[PDB]
């Protein structure tokens, strides 16, 4: 899910939401995707 | 209701096929595709 | 820029796979269209191409006969080796300008391979009969 | 670089069956040239032409034919541009789809709009060939439907095409593709010359030849069907799909002309490039909104 | 022309059966039939007959019940039997199973017609 | 020209022929690229080899849809004694894969499902049973070996 | 960038091992499919390939016969040496264009090795009989 | 068996096995108006891109 | 056809045993049997027999108890004995142990049938 751009709030805190809005939910910025795409591209070109 | 497809070729008549197409008109959920509204927004 | 090209090579790889499959789907569609009484195919195909359909195996996928649409480094390398080999044959008087032109306008590795093998056989046979003719001429002169 | 060629995967691999089919083809060509050649005037010309086909092989002839077809149609249709458009579709949606069909007797290839294809009954498969049922709904011009269905449209249907009010003046063309089921028979017969068991597949109407050791079984097997509806009153080409994409050993392997892929990760929905650049674009738009309001003040 | 043909998607696909219609009876046609081809050169045929693999199925001849029960024919004539055996292949002329089934059915009906013709010839000469 | 060949040569040619054809046919490198992505996400890369429709086929297994039991701290998946594969297949796929063994009752079951996606739950069990076999000691008749 | 490639070469090494094992598993699956009455294998295989199954050793792993799927520097170096050796044979009139084309389209190191050894034998034998023929011609002229 | 396409005015040759069907088929037409009173070249387009 | 065959996963795998069924008795079949092959050219066989490695196991012949005890047969006839000996190999035609066991069992049953046939021939000529 993290690679597919989905963040679970229950995976980084206790949830004391289910509404898809930032004033209580958190943005995900997929900064990990490029790193893995580099390695898969090199795998393809080997 | 989509008609029955366990028939012999003889019983697959004209009205059977017309029923198939009418069902197709009566009508989207997929497991590995986004909604049409999502794709429309992207385009 | 290469290291950045790695980031998008996955998009390009899945695209290339989709293209290969779409060309196979087009090839089977064209095969089925062959047996539909269309005179266009008589113009873009050879005689043997238009007689292949008369055999009883033409209803099935070409991948089941060992024929696959392929755009990989193997195919490009094979094309380069065949072209360079034909050039090396052109010098040494082993391959004709006509058959060179046929190789340049073949589109099939099998066709140009067969053309090269052909010309090897005819030049070898003409050389051998030339030696035989000269030898028998000398022998009958001595006789 | 775009050079997609049909190649023989194992070109040094020739078998007896390939040789038999080659011999059949050469015999057929011999008969044709005897039929056409008028008493030795050009018979030797035909022999000179077909002598160099003796060193060919069955796989070579098939590969030449396939390359000829693909070469001509790639150059004719500008297929690479179609693929470029589909690649753009894939980067926007993560979905790239193409349809192969016969229209006017020639094979044609078209890029499917991802918003105008409804794919049903797939198994978390990223390939579009694996669907059991696909519906294509699009608006065609009257000229296109008459170009595509002249030989099956009834006079009543063409009057329907005339009598529409035409307040664009296009027609809703809904095309259904669905894998039906057919009953086929797996008959086991012995080769008469040698005591070798043989297998064959026949339709349900086949009568098993008793008194010869033929025993039969009944299987239910996929068949690809199609049907088209134009407007709301026209019903055209309701039949088994005449292009059954068949395989040698499996009678149930068939699909439709539609081929494509989902650019997804592990049986999920595709997280496209536009998806992963969109939040940044929205933040850019908001911040530039603040910038413009600052510029105004 | 719809007789043994599937003219769809701008092509002309056939299952091999030749529905030789619109000509007329041998006596009613001034040319004694349609004269499909030259090979006996006068290969004449009437409206009711069908041809598969250069073999003519006769419409005037009837099906004996003895030959009905064995080989499992359906039509009242041999031409009608051939027309009923090839119904499955008309809508799918490209399908390998349909082609094999059609070939088997046509061989069966051909053998049945040869048996009937031998029986009639023997009875007439008797 | 096959006289100068050897048994190992003929076997190697056959194996290379099979792998060459099927690598070019299936685009196996793309399957391996997907599995490599799976490995970098999970640390788990799995592939299944099976016969379907008489031909050999190779598929990438979803790491979330394979239950591997009875292994011995082994990082290899071949070492498991029992594996369960649970996935949702289309009716077309199950009929493509089991036409020659599905009974008419089973195909009626496939029809009669309500179909409110219309996929079928296909659970495949693989397990190492045990068989009793005999180790028989015999003498070569010609030589006392 | 090489020193950074070292950081991920372990992922790549385990990936390559998994690929080798998956290709061996596919090879055994294909071997078992051979004896299943499928006519596809008659098209992608030679005659000898389709007769190997008739021997009673085909039920077991190929690794038990000395055959292993291998993508290592040894295999690539062997392929390069064989290709370069074939090129060096092409000049000096020791190897035919036809057999060169066969080497370019072989996929097996054993096959192309045997092809080179073949052509060495036939050119050597034809040369030797040529010398013998010339010598006996001179001898009978003198006689 | 042979196939051909003919216009509607063609008379099917009975007594030779010729059976016929009627299809409606696109034809490209053109027409020009100059000013408001002139009407020129109202006919099937002589360049039928067939 | 399920007779000595394992048709699964889209293939046709056999253990070598040929369950020659659906033909009929020699007298009931118009062609005197199924006529599997040509080699004596008329190699005729009936419905009850099975064949392994071109060796026919006869269903009409019975198993003497003397030949039952030694070689350890199970079926009442030789065909039934062969059908019972190959049950283990049907579901695993590829297994080397099953192939070896089937070969051994088929050789044993063949030798038993030859012994029975010699005994019957000697008794009849007696
Ligand atoms: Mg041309
Ligand atoms: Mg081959």
């Amino acid at each position: 899910d993290l690679l597919n751009g989905r963040l679970h709030m229950s995976d980084l805190e206790l949830v004391l939401i289910k509404a898809a809005y930032i004033p209580d939910r958190l943005q995900h910025y997929p900064i990990m995707n490029s790193k893995l795409n580099v390695l898969r591209g090199e795998e393809s070109k080997r | 209701n989509f008609p029955r497809q366990m028939l012999p070729f003889s019983k697959k008549t004209k009205q059977w096929r017309k029923d198939c197409l009418l069902w197709a008109n009566q009508k989207n959920y997929s497991l590995v595709r986004k909604s049409v509204i999502h794709k429309k927004i992207n385009y | 820029t290469l290291q950045s090209s790695h980031i998008t090579e996955w998009l390009f790889t899945i695209h290339d796979d989709v293209k290969k499959r779409a060309l196979e789907c087009f090839l089977e569609t064209a095969k089925v269209a062959l047996k539909g009484r269309n005179k266009k195919f008589q113009y873009i195909l050879s005689d043997t191409s238009t007689r292949v359909m008369e055999i009883d195996g033409d209803e099935f996928a070409e991948a089941d006969y060992g024929l696959v649409v392929d755009n990989s480094n193997g195919t490009q390398e094979l094309q380069q080796k065949l072209d360079t080999l034909a050039q090396a044959a052109l010098q040494t008087q082993t391959l004709s300008f006509s058959t060179i032109t046929k190789l340049y306008t073949s589109s099939s590795l099998a066709e140009k391979q067969r053309l090269i093998e052909k010309d090897e056989k005819q030049i070898r046979e003409r050389q051998a009969q030339a030696q035989k003719e000269q030898l028998e001429a000398q022998q009958q002169i001595a006789a | 670089v775009f050079d997609f060629k049909v190649v023989v995967t194992n070109p040094n691999a020739i078998s007896e069956i390939e040789d038999n089919k080659k011999n059949e083809l050469l015999q057929r060509l011999q008969e044709m040239i005897t039929d056409t050649s008028i008493s030795e005037d050009e018979y030797n010309i035909k022999l000179e032409k077909l002598n160099d086909y003796y060193t060919y092989e069955w796989q070579d002839i098939r590969e030449v034919r396939a390359n000829e077809l693909l070469n001509h149609y790639i150059k004719e249709y500008d297929i690479p541009l179609i693929f470029n458009n589909g690649f753009m579709d894939a980067m926007t949606c993560g979905e790239e789809i193409y349809q192969c069909d016969i229209v006017g007797g020639e094979p044609v290839i078209e890029r499917v709009n991802p918003l105008k294809i409804r794919i049903f009954k797939s198994g978390y498969s990223n390939k579009v060939e694996d669907a059991d049922m696909i519906i294509l709904e699009d608006y065609w011009s009257p000229g296109r439907v008459i170009d595509t269905y002249y030989d099956v449209l009834s006079p009543k249907d063409i009057k329907y095409i005339e009598t529409m009010p035409d307040y664009a003046g296009n027609l809703r063309v809904l095309r259904l593709y669905w894998k039906s089921k057919r009953k086929i028979l797996k008959v086991k017969s012995y080769d008469p010359e040698t005591g070798e068991e043989e297998w064959n597949f026949y339709p349900e109407n086949y009568v098993v030849n008793k008194e010869a050791g033929e025993e039969v079984q009944s299987f239910w097997v996929n068949e690809a069907w199609e049907g088209t509806m134009i407007g709301n009153e026209i019903f055209v080409n309701m039949r088994p799909r005449l292009i059954q994409y068949n395989r040698l050993n499996n009678p149930s392997r068939c699909h439709f002309g539609i081929v494509g892929s989902i650019y997804n990760l592990n049986d999920s929905r595709p997280f496209s490039l536009v998806d992963m650049m969109k939040p940044y674009n929205y933040l850019y738009d908001a911040i530039h909104d603040r910038l413009n309001k600052a510029i105004a003040s | 022309a719809f007789g043994g043909w599937l003219n769809t998607q701008g092509g002309d696909f056939t299952n091999g059966v030749t529905f030789i219609n619109e000509g007329g009876s041998h006596e009613e046609n001034p040319y004694q039939g349609i004269q499909i081809g030259v090979d006996g050169a006068p290969n004449l045929v009437e409206q009711g007959e069908v041809v598969y693999d250069d073999y003519v199925f006769s419409d005037r001849m009837e099906i004996p019940d003895d030959i009905r029960k064995e080989y499992k024919l359906r039509g009242k004539t041999f031409a009608k039997a051939a027309k009923s055996a090839q119904r499955e292949s008309e809508e799918r002329p490209n399908d390998p199973l349909s082609t094999k089934g059609l070939q088997a059915a046509m061989e069966r009906i051909a053998t049945a017609q040869e048996e009937a013709r031998q029986r009639k010839e023997a009875h007439r000469e008797g």
